[PDB]
Formats: C-alpha cells, sequence, structure tokens
C-alpha cells in the first residue's frame, strides 16, 4: 500500500496526483522537479514519464 | 526570516518538509544562551 | 506500574508510544497533543 494520497512535498494538494513509486506527487511538483534535474530529491529514484 | 520561509501565494511550499527543519533549529537557538539566574534575588522574588 | 497506559517510569510504553505515533502520522490519524498549564500549584491533595 502507498500512502495516504499527498503531494509528499507541499501536503495540500491531493487531486489526480501522480505515483512516484513510493507517494503520491502532485502535477505541479512533479513538473518542477523533472525541469530542476532528472532526480526526484523526495524518494531518490528515477522521476516517472 | 520566518517571513522569508514561510510566506508566498502558490509555490511557498516546495520543501516544506526542508523549512520546517530549519525554522524548528532556528527556534531552537535560545540553547545557545546560558540559563545561570542572571539575579538571585530577583529570581526568588519572582518564584514567591 | 500494575497500570499500563502510564509511561512515566517505563521506557517500553514510551516506545510504543513513539512508534504508534510514528505510524498514525505515517498514516493520517488526528494527533493531538495537550499541554497543561499550572499543573503543580492547582493540584490539592483532597483530590486524591
Ligand atoms: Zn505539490
Ligand atoms: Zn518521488
Amino acid at each position: 500500500l502507498y500512502g495516504r494520497y499527498n503531494c509528499k512535498c507541499c501536503w495540500f494538494a491531493d487531486t489526480n496526483l501522480i505515483t512516484c513509486n513510493d507517494h503520491y506527487l502532485c502535477l505541479r511538483c512533479h513538473q518542477t522537479m523533472l525541469r530542476n534535474s532528472e532526480l526526484c530529491h523526495i524518494c531518490w529514484k528515477p522521476l516517472p514519464t | 526570516l520566518f517571513i522569508r520561509l514561510l510566506s508566498g501565494e502558490s509555490d511557498a511550499s516546495l520543501f516544506f518538509s526542508r523549512r520546517f527543519k530549519y525554522l524548528l533549529n532556528v527556534s531552537y537557538l535560545c540553547h545557545l544562551i546560558t540559563k545561570e539566574t542572571p539575579d538571585r534575588l530577583t529570581d526568588q522574588i519572582k518564584c514567591f | 506500574n500494575s497500570m499500563k497506559y502510564t509511561c512515566l517510569n517505563s521506557e517500553k510504553e514510551f516506545e510504543r508510544a513513539i512508534c504508534d505515533m510514528k505510524m498514525a502520522v505515517n498514516n493520517g490519524d488526528l494527533s493531538c497533543s495537550y499541554d497543561h498549564s499550572k499543573w503543580g500549584p492547582t493540584m490539592s491533595p483532597a483530590l486524591f
């Protein structure tokens, strides 16, 4: 089972979230961390596509 | 410092765990100042 | 010591409370930390 359906970065966005193989990262945080680099910086795993 | 770290409309919580840890360690800076009763008589009076 | 839930001179119950709190925070339960003001100077031996 995954977490409690939260972004895990901002804690306040739970809407059509995306799984990073460990959590429920949201859309904008995912786009920002993908534009930053290739790592995830919150689970240290390759980011999804 | 608290405002610069906490203020913001939308992009103010990109990494909230780091912000919380930093602010907590900043608030816990009170352990640097020692606790050696600057005055004894005044402290006894206040305790009474 | 005959009781169970109190954790003041029992490290096992302290660790149990710690892991319960950790699991609740990881799951998202309602955590309420209640500090009480003037615990000492308010209680009276007549209550006991
Ligand atoms: Zn987010
Ligand atoms: Zn991740």
